[PDB]
């Protein structure tokens, strides 16, 4: 017994009495245990035993304290967590692993990144944000190991410990594995009684975002336990708060006698995958009573298809079909996977083409900012492997492995494809496959694969002459296989058509938009770049709290609540507005941009459901299928 | 002759230029004054009005062409003007100076073409 640990013990308990929070977080994670169990009893998932502190509180209520946990963290962090522990096992009495601390809010001077972590942060806590590049096997490792002795027909035990459990270095006591008890008897291993502890090893190197475009870049190891693994994947963007710790003797024993130095690492407390740009990591967000209520409260009024898509991008005169197109690719649709291995379709895919300065760009740029799991690409720039996969080789196992491609990346979300046009034949036969098979099938040396790659597509493209010609046909402005246009599920010919009052429009809404402050800046005072890093839980100005536009966090809300609660069914009477309306498309003697086949009556499909998502309507009704069927004919007539 | 300019102060060294343009970009970011935007969208109607009669009568597309771009061109060259005299909003006599070197530079380009001549 210590009695400065005892006195941390006491003072945080003190600190989690002043706070409720923690405590019924512990309650919370308590009963849903006790009913998982109740459940298994009577009739699945386990919570893990750690609690989110704030450091922020912590500051308020002992600065002395939370000044120890993040200058010496070997000291502070066991008695809290002992305190915890504790706590725990009073409110358990009625109803065995120690619980761990996590920790949020900031840091300060420890806030760091590969490049600036030095030694002089080494025994501190620190909160690192990178980008994880290599990924450790998730290896068990032993803690207990049980024995049987049949001669005696007892059973036996021995615990092991290493440097990387406990933040305080102790005597490093090796207990070897037993295999004969003290009176001499054979002992057969027990498997299933002994207990193994996830482990796990990332690498984590500095943002390209933020990294210096010239040099080299810097990483660092971090160690996670049996709770804090698999929360990653190589490509996700990282904040790792976690001890700074360093191991053995580098080189000052006889047997070392070598200038690696102390091996230096991050002990995992907490791991949260930032959603960036154009990233891995879907960007989802904390839905309050309040949004929801309000989310309810628009789903009600007549106008909302006209209110969400005109708040899409209010920056961009015009295009409004193509922001009617972009919301319902946005809510997605609904696939249907079927008993006997079939699989159709729900994602909707835009290609727009068309002359230059057309906001093209720009409403590509936009979907890439305001969907969950956009992944931008152009044409040239990417290539067959690029989009797809390709073939690497690992270092540790030898043999070769899979490095997923923009669009098993993107799946369950967006690809933005600029400058369509310019891509290579190769290209265009594996996006063929994607974007209607939703899968990636490789078949490379010695491995034969399937990944998914269920994608909304949206792409830009120009036509071949520069400019879209009225009195020439479409096929020669297009110049893309019939194959690839019949994928698309609306395609949008943009023409730069010079009018008068048009051109006063487009002027006038340009220098509205040019004339904008942003909150609490100054007439001449240059706005500041931060770039977006958010949390991934689980012509006017003013549209502020839905006034009459939506703005883009509140309709991103929109999104999500639409997509996670609301999966509509079809109806007869939209069924036969739908038949009707494709029949008549099928053997209409109009010329139109876009062929028809019948991936356009599965196109009205997902467009009506997609409307039916808009609604928040669990069916989908006839005017879901009449405003569904109206998007359809503009882009074709 | 440079040495003289540069010491009776009509021309200025090249590190002064430096430090000066990079203390024009992190400290002024000028704005387009009310006043300034029914200029700017008048000759940016005319200019297009110009080449689209020119289209209609010669029923084939220029090879040139003059788009919004241009016209962020323009607000993009009259706020770095503003931006010279460290000037926090931009007046007309920025705006009339953009249109003048947009003239000298885009617009006789596009008399060169044939199409975008014809006036
Ligand atoms: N309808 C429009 N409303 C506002 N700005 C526009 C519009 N069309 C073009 N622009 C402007 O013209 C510029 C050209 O970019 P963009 O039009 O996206 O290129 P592209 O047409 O090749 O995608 C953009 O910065 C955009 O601000
Ligand atoms: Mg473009």
């Amino acid at each position: 017994p210590d009695a400065v640990f005892g006195d941390r013990v006491r003072r945080f308990q003190e600190f989690l009495d002043t706070f409720t929070s923690y405590r019924d977080s512990v309650r919370s994670i308590q009963v849903y245990n006790s009913n998982n169990a109740a459940n298994y009893n009577d009739d699945l998932n386990i919570l893990p035993h750690r609690i989110i502190i704030s450091l922020d509180d912590l500051r308020e209520f002992d600065r002395s304290f939370w000044s120890g946990i993040l200058v010496e963290p070997a000291y502070f962090i066991p008695p809290a967590e002992k305190a915890l522990t504790d706590l725990a096992d009073s409110m358990d009495d009625v109803p065995r692993h120690p619980w761990k601390l996590s920790f949020k809010g900031s840091f300060g001077a420890h806030a760091l990144s590969p490049r600036t972590l030095t030694a002089q942060h080494l025994n501190k806590l620190v909160s690192v944000e990178g980008i994880v590049t290599k990924t450790s096997l998730v290896r068990p490792k032993l803690i207990r190991s049980v024995h049987y002795a049949a001669k005696t027909g007892r059973f036996h035990y021995r615990d092991y410990t290493d440097a990387t459990t406990t933040l305080t270095t102790r005597i490093p006591t090796p207990a070897i594995y037993p295999t004969e008890d003290t009176e001499g008897n054979k002992l057969t291993t027990e498997y299933g009684y002994s207990t193994f502890i996830d482990h796990q090893r990332i690498t984590v190197q500095e943002m390209p975002e933020m990294a210096p475009a010239g040099q080299l870049p810097r990483s660092i190891d971090v160690i996670l336990d049996d709770d804090l693994v698999d929360k990653t994947k190589p490509g996700d963007r990282v904040n790792v708060v976690g001890v700074f710790k360093s191991l053995g003797a580098g080189g000052m024993n006889q047997s070392n006698s070598t200038l690696i130095g102390f091996k230096t690492l991050i002990l995992g407390n907490t791991v949260y995958p930032l959603h960036a740009r154009s990233t891995g990591v879907a960007a989802r967000q904390m839905l309050t009573d309040f949004d929801i209520r309000n989310i309810n409260k628009l789903s009600k009024k007549k106008d909302i298809f006209d209110i969400l898509s005109q708040s899409l991008a209010p920056s961009i005169y015009g295009h409004d079909h193509i922001k009617k197109a972009i919301l319902l690719m946005l809510m997605g649709g609904v696939e249907k996977n079927l008993e006997n291995g079939s699989h159709l379709r729900g994602d909707i895919n835009i290609l727009m083409v068309g002359d230059p300065s057309t906001a093209k760009s720009q409403l590509l740029r936009f979907v890439l900012n305001t969907a969950s799991l956009a992944i931008a690409t152009t044409g040239r720039g990417s290539s067959g492997v690029g989009l797809t996969a390709a073939v690497t080789t690992d270092r540790e196992t030898g043999e070769r492995r899979l490095e997923a491609g923009a669009m098993v990346l993107a799946d369950r979300g967006v690809v933005c494809i600029d400058e369509f046009d310019k891509m290579t034949d190769v290209d265009r036969v594996a996006i063929h496959e994607v974007m209607e098979q939703q899968t990636v099938t490789i078949a490379k040396a010695g491995i034969h694969t399937t990944l998914n790659a269920r994608c909304s597509v949206i792409a830009a493209a120009n036509p071949v002459f520069g400019q879209y010609d009225v009195n020439r046909d479409p096929h020669q402005n297009i110049a893309l296989p019939d194959s690839l246009l019949s994928r698309f599920d609306l395609l949008f010919v943009v023409t730069d058509d010079i009018n008068e009052i048009r051109d006063r429009s487009i002027s006038e809404h340009v220098l509205r938009t040019h004339r904008y402050l942003p909150p609490g800046y100054l007439e001449g005072e240059p706005v500041r770049e931060r770039l977006n890093l958010s949390l991934a839980v689980g012509g006017n100005y003013n549209g502020t709290e839905i006034p009459k536009l939506v703005t883009i966090p509140f309709l991103r809300k929109y999104v999500q609540y639409a997509k996670e609660r609301v999966i509509p069914q079809l109806t007869q009477e939209a069924i036969n507005v739908i038949v009707k309306n494709y029949t008549d498309l099928r053997n209409d003697d109009n010329t139109k941009k876009s062929p028809i086949t019948a991936r356009t009556l599965e196109t009205l499909i997902r467009l009506a459901t997609a409307h039916a998502k808009v609604r928040l309507s669990k069916t989908v009704n006839k005017v879901d299928a009449k405003v569904a069927a109206n998007l359809l004919r503009f882009a074709l007539l | 002759m440079q040495n003289q300019q540069e010491e009776n102060g009509s021309e200025i060294s090249i590190e002064k230029m430096k430090r000066y343009i990079t203390y024009c970009r992190l400290k002024c970011a000028p704005r387009l004054s009310p006043q300034a935007a029914e200029k700017l969208s008048s000759n940016f109607v005319t200019i297009r009005k110009q080449l689209l009669i020119n289209e209609l009568e010669s029923t084939e597309r220029s090879s040139i062409p003059i788009t919004i771009r241009q016209l962020e061109a323009i607000i993009r060259i009259t706020e770095s003007l503003a931006k010279l005299e460290l000037s926090p909003i931009a007046q007309e006599r920025h705006v009339d100076e953009a249109i003048r070197l947009f003239q000298a530079s885009t617009m006789d380009a596009a008399s060169q073409d044939p199409i975008g001549g014809l006036n």
